[PDB]
């Protein structure tokens, strides 16, 4: 799509391979492009608890 | 256009970017949804594509996440239909039945209903209903699915065969609303003006015997089908004096008092005696052994309180013993392992469920699905009980992979360099990790020469060289050592005498035996009393 | 068109026995060996919930027992059903508590009235509480989630639950009583 | 009766492998010291018997009789050959025949062995 | 306990065990930690079953569905039992290494698919499946003499067709979507407080009636005390 | 969304020519027990044959 991407957080917390694609897959929520940074921002906390 | 205004809009990059970051809480997907239909008012076929295709991705996206919403599988349908291609609705409502396993009462209801005008083939339309009564048929409040039912044969058929067909079934049925099928049977019987139209109801045989009555009956018949209604409607008061005792039972044991019949969400909760009624009222429904009445009423049961586990078990649990299929119970905590969010007590049974139906290498699996959730540190966890199951399970596997390595073909338990090396991380944390001398516990239990001379050096004098006071202070560490030593067939009781009162005893703090004496006089008090003299001076 | 096809059934009461009362949580144990303490007798009936126990009378070789769910009372009921306790099929049904029992012994000599009392209702609906469970063993702020035990109850003060100190706690006590019990000191 | 079966389940998967668990169930009865243990738990006479004369021998027992209330043993009227279990495709084929009663004239009896009264109050 | 005797045991005393049966679809999947160990023993079963009637489909992210197709009865007799027995063999007898001759007081067991539109003991039909449009069923028979036996009287009975075409690119999409369901909810497990449900909206709303159901609780108690002192 | 019809998508647009709005989430109503829900009114029954019910009930009602 266009200005749009899908991304799931529980892809992303636990730190595995394909939490984002622009394609409509299934399971994925729609954010705006622009918005990845402030996705990635937010979840900071919970990737510093999981890394260390 | 209105699709690109919609996303420079400020409200749609805070509704969105909340649900990314509380996925399970819906009232923000409900928002994201409730919203961002509004701002495409208008929503015929007139409207874009891309504003289409992402009103159709937070849909199929949203009920990814909550399967159990029987609204939102109807009324994407309905948006699918309206915005006109039944095929892409008739896979929806497909995708929302498997959803709950085929037996779900508001989706057949609200499936059939649309499944009317569209289907537009006589024998395909019935077959619909056919599959459907065999699933969601017993339900106790499917008394409006018939009814349904019943309007398409009347409406539709030429024969009226079936309709008696049918009928003849929904009297031995309980449901709510049973009275409204009585009186539509009542106001047949009455409206039977001929004696053939007595074949319609029971075979030519079937009234000669049980009831005496015949239809080849040449005379002047005028009161003797005036007697066959008098005969034939006593025989359905005698029905509806059977099924009124099961129904008026269950209304009034169980049903009056369940007032929550919907899903919700996973941060809604159930009362108490919600929950006791519906362990009750499965308990009642395995009773009766009618199996499509049985999956039918856990599922029923499932949906307002699918998240906690206690029914999960129970379902598992009655197709584990009662009707005997163990593979069959795998798939209900694997398909009930993703909705609850204990998840311990089923993993605790599912590890077993796997076991004694020897599919090892699944569980092997499985254990590295769990430790690749914490990255390798499953050692690490707060909950103590999702290492635990984790441990002793991942034990088992590690005796059998791995050949034995000390004598008497003991298999080298907790004691391997993997398992150990995670024990010793475990033991590491001291006061926070929080299960500490239950690990320490199981550790006691090798009971030969070999094992007590590893688990004295590599753990029990290790933790005196390093000295860390938590757990010399606990009396219970203290008791374990001696156990240890005590139990060994190795040692003569001269030298277990010797080696436990001569080094063990001394090598502890005169101002820890304060609080230790008391776990530690109880191994002294019941194994050797002779030397209970000797531990009392010492402190 | 005066009378109507349907209406709602009307139905007599059952005149409230000990029997038939629906909030009733008490086991009546009748056929015990009177070679049994209230301790032992507590070891069987402790798994199936929390027990509000209530006594054993002397010498009379039948006690009774009181949980707090009654869910956990039929679970006892259909549980231990001519089961042996001390060489000695036990049969166990419904009855009163000990103040109730008085109001039936000063009625039962003066066969006066014999007029029951229900025992008092929860007050629903308690959102915390999950029937037929039990706090093990005695710092909690929990997440109150549904899939965990929020509010319980203690062997009478009502504890929130940590489920993962929970069953460090039920598996604590696990382990000490197979040592007591094998040296005889708890029985 | 817990307490050995929660143990025993951690050391038989603790210090057992799975040739020597293969072996251990011959499987003229189901009993497995992994699963058992845990479906034993609470239940104290729970025993594992496969048998298709328990679906002969139904309807005539307590459980049967004191089914959604306990203790009360009444007699629950039903029809014999019930049509509910039968799909109506396949019904279509044959006429039904009529419903075939039993225990019907026991609606209304209901008996309790007020075990209570007769062994405790009356001695 | 050894196959090809097992196998004209079974081809004498099942009255036409030759003949296949029409539109026929059986979906064996497994998994093996040991590649290289299995490759040789399907290369092994290849050398029999003609690359036709039995094809071996790898899904790598092991897991290797096994399909069989348009079998004959003693066909579908063979493959299982080669299958099934190395299966088991792996945690047993790793030392034997013989793949056609069974190892003794081993007892057979496992799960195969057929498709859900079938005509219809040891083998049994499961209740409450996963795989939507097809049916699982459940082998639990001891010896290997008697697992032959009641899956020829399984065949016998079952007659069953009108599969699609590519009916197989249907299984892969449904059965690596059932775990792949599964192993995100192992990742969820680690993260259920607040890395994904907004707990201080949450507890901001049970707060106020949890503390009135404790207050229903310790009242109930001394309303409980009253009844029975 | 699917009962009150007025506003569903199917019919939704011929019912507002010839309130409770789609609106409504699940913030409203969190607890529905809290004094807000009535019984389920109970199994009706036939006129002719109200006599052939078992006179008294299992357990004692409030």
């Amino acid at each position: 799509m266009r200005d749009i991407v899908f991304v799931s957080p529980q892809l992303y917390l636990s730190s595995q391979e394909g939490w984002k694609s622009d394609s409509a897959k299934s399971g994925f929520i729609p954010i705006l492009k622009n918005d990845l940074q402030r996705f990635q921002d937010s979840l900071k906390h919970i990737v510093d608890a999981r890394n260390s | 256009d209105k699709y690109t205004a919609l996303i420079h809009d400020e409200n749609f990059s805070t509704l969105t970017l909340n649900v990314s970051r509380y996925p399970k809480s819906l009232a923000y997907w409900e928002k994201l949804l409730n919203y961002i239909v509004k701002a495409s008012a208008p929503i015929c076929k007139s409207t874009e594509p891309q504003l289409l295709k992402l009103i159709r991705c937070t849909y199929s996206s949203m009920l990814n996440e909550f399967p159990y919403l029987e609204n939102y599988y109807i009324d994407f349908a309905l948006l699918e239909y309206k915005l006109g291609n039944v095929s892409m609705s008739h896979k929806i409502f497909q995708r929302g039945l498997q959803a709950f396993n085929q037996r779900s009462l508001l989706l057949w209801t609200s499936y059939l209903k649309f499944c009317n005008n569209v289907i537009s083939h006589q024998k395909q339309l019935f077959k619909k209903y056919e599959t459907a009564e065999e699933y969601v048929g017993l339900h106790f409040f499917s008394g409006e699915f018939w009814d349904l039912y019943l309007e398409q044969i009347s409406s539709r058929c030429t024969s009226s065969k079936k309709y008696w067909n049918v009928l003849r079934k929904i009297l031995e049925i309980p449901l709510h609303s049973f009275s409204k099928f009585y009186a539509l049977w009542l106001q047949r019987i009455d409206d039977i003006m001929d004696l053939k139209q007595l074949s319609q109801l029971t075979s030519k045989d079937e009234l000669l015997k049980k009831l005496k009555i015949d239809i080849n009956y040449s005379g002047r018949k005028g009161p003797y089908l005036q007697d066959a209604k008098k005969k034939l409607k006593k025989i359905t008061k005698e029905m509806y004096m059977v099924v009124q005792y099961q129904v008026l039972e269950i209304y009034s044991i169980f049903e009056s008092k369940i007032y929550i019949n919907y899903y919700t969400s996973p941060e809604t909760l159930v009362s108490s005696d919600e929950i006791e009624t519906w362990i009750k009222y499965l308990d009642y429904t395995i009773t009766l052994q009618t199996d499509s009445l049985t999956h039918l009423n856990f599922q029923r049961a499932l949906l307002p309180l699918a998240h906690y586990d206690l029914v999960w078990i129970k379902y598992s649990k009655w197709l584990i013993n009662s009707k005997n299929d163990l593979l069959g119970a795998k798939n209900v905590l694997l398909m009930g392992l993703k909705f609850s969010l204990k998840k311990t007590e089923i993993i605790k049974l599912l590890y077993s469920v796997i076991c004694k139906l020897n599919e090892y290498v699944l569980l092997r699996n499985l254990l590295e699905k769990i430790e690749s959730s914490y990255s390798d540190n499953v050692e690490n966890v707060d909950d103590f009980e999702i290492f635990w199951d984790y441990l002793q399970f991942k034990t088992f596997c590690q005796n059998s992979l791995y050949s034995s390595r000390y004598s008497d073909s003991q298999s080298n338990g907790l004691l391997n360099k993997e398992l150990f090396d995670k024990v010793w991380k475990r033991l590491s944390c001291k006061e926070k990790k929080s299960g500490q001398e239950i690990l320490l516990n199981n550790l006691v239990q090798f009971y030969s020469k070999d094992t007590v001379e590893f688990v004295e050096k590599n753990i029990f004098q290790k933790i005196i060289e390093f000295g860390w006071e938590y757990y010399l202070q606990n009396g219970m560490f203290w008791n374990c050592y001696c156990r240890l030593i005590y139990f060994d067939t190795s040692r003569s009781y001269l030298d277990k005498r010797q080696y436990i009162v001569r080094k063990i005893w001394p090598q502890i703090d005169k101002k820890f035996a304060q609080s230790v004496l008391p776990s530690l006089t109880e191994f002294c008090e019941s194994y050797f009393p002779e030397e209970m003299d000797t531990l009392e001076e010492m402190f | 068109n005066h009378m109507s096809q349907f209406i709602y059934p009307v139905q007599q009461q059952p005149s409230l026995n000990h029997f038939t009362d629906p909030n009733n949580t008490t086991v009546f144990i009748g056929g015990l060996s009177s070679l049994v303490t209230e301790d032992e007798l507590r070891a069987y009936f402790q798994p199936f919930g929390t027990i509000v126990y209530v006594k054993i009378p002397v010498g009379k070789c039948c006690g009774f027992v009181q949980y707090v769910d009654r869910l956990s009372a039929e679970a006892a009921i259909a549980g231990m059903q001519g089961f042996p306790i001390a060489n000695s099929r036990v049969r166990l049904s419904w009855g009163r508590s000990a103040k109730q029992t008085a109001l039936l012994q000063q009625a039962m000599l003066s066969n006066s009235l014999q007029v029951q009392q229900q025992q008092p209702g929860l007050q629903q609906p308690n959102y915390g509480y999950i029937p037929s469970s039990t706090c093990e063993a005695p710092n909690v702020s929990s997440t109150m989630l549904p899939g965990c035990q929020i509010l319980n109850y203690s062997n009478g003060q009502q504890v929130i639950m940590q489920g993962s100190e929970a069953v460090v706690n039920s598996t604590n006590a696990m382990l000490n009583r197979l040592e007591q019990g094998s040296n005889g000191f708890m029985f | 009766m817990n307490d050995i079966l929660t143990d025993y389940k951690t050391f038989y998967l603790t210090h057992s492998n799975i040739v020597t668990y293969e072996s251990s169930i011959i499987d003229s009865n189901t009993f497995d010291p992994i699963l058992y243990p845990e479906l034993k738990m609470s239940n104290p006479k729970y025993d594992p018997v496969l048998n298709t004369t328990a679906n002969v021998d139904w309807h005539k027992k307590t459980e049967w009789k004191e089914a959604g209330h306990i203790g009360i043993t009444t007699e629950r009227p039903q029809i014999s050959n019930s049509i509910i279990e039968c799909n109506s495709g396949t019904l279509i084929q044959k006429p039904i025949s009529l419903p075939n009663f039993r225990n019907l004239e026991k609606i209304n009896q209901v008996k309790i062995n007020d075990l209570y009264t007769e062994e405790f109050l009356k001695e | 306990f050894d196959i090809w005797k097992n196998l004209d045991r079974i081809r004498s005393t099942k009255k036409n065990a030759g003949q296949f049966i029409k539109g026929s679809l059986l979906i064996l999947p497994m998994r093996t930690e040991d590649k290289q160990q299995f490759d040789e023993c399907m290369d092994e079963l290849h050398k029999y079953i003609s690359k036709d009637i039995l094809r071996c489909y790898p899904q790598k992210e092991m897991l290797f569905y096994i399909v069989l197709k348009d079998f004959n009865i003693l066909d579908s007799c063979f493959v299982l039992s080669v299958l099934l027995a190395f299966q088991k063999r792996l945690w047993m007898a790793p030392s034997e290494k013989s793949y056609f001759r069974v190892p003794k007081n081993i007892n057979l067991t496992g799960s195969f698919y057929l498709p859900k539109n079938i005509e219809t003991s040891s083998i049994v039909e499961v209740g409450f499946n996963v795989v939507p449009d097809f049916q699982q069923f459940q082998v639990k028979a001891c010896h290997v003499s008697k697992f032959m036996n009641e899956l020829s009287n399984f065949f016998s009975q079952v007659e069953f067709g009108k599969c699609e075409a590519n009916v197989i690119n249907y299984f892969k999409r449904e059965y690596n979507r059932t775990y792949s369901q599964i192993s995100l909810a192992l990742y969820e497990l680690p993260l259920i407080g607040d890395g994904l449900f907004d707990i201080k909206s949450y507890i901001s709303k049970t707060r106020p009636i949890i503390e009135t159901s404790k207050a229903q609780m310790i009242k109930h108690i001394s309303e409980m005390k009253a009844y029975n002192e | 969304k699917v009962f009150v019809d007025a506003n569903r998508f199917d019919i939704g647009d011929l019912v507002k020519a010839s309130s409770r709005s789609r609106d409504e989430t699940c913030e409203s109503n969190p607890f529905p027990r809290l004094n807000n829900p009535k019984k389920l009114e109970p199994p009706k029954i036939l006129s002719q044959w109200s006599n052939t019910i078992p006179k008294t009930s299992i357990f004692y009602s409030v």
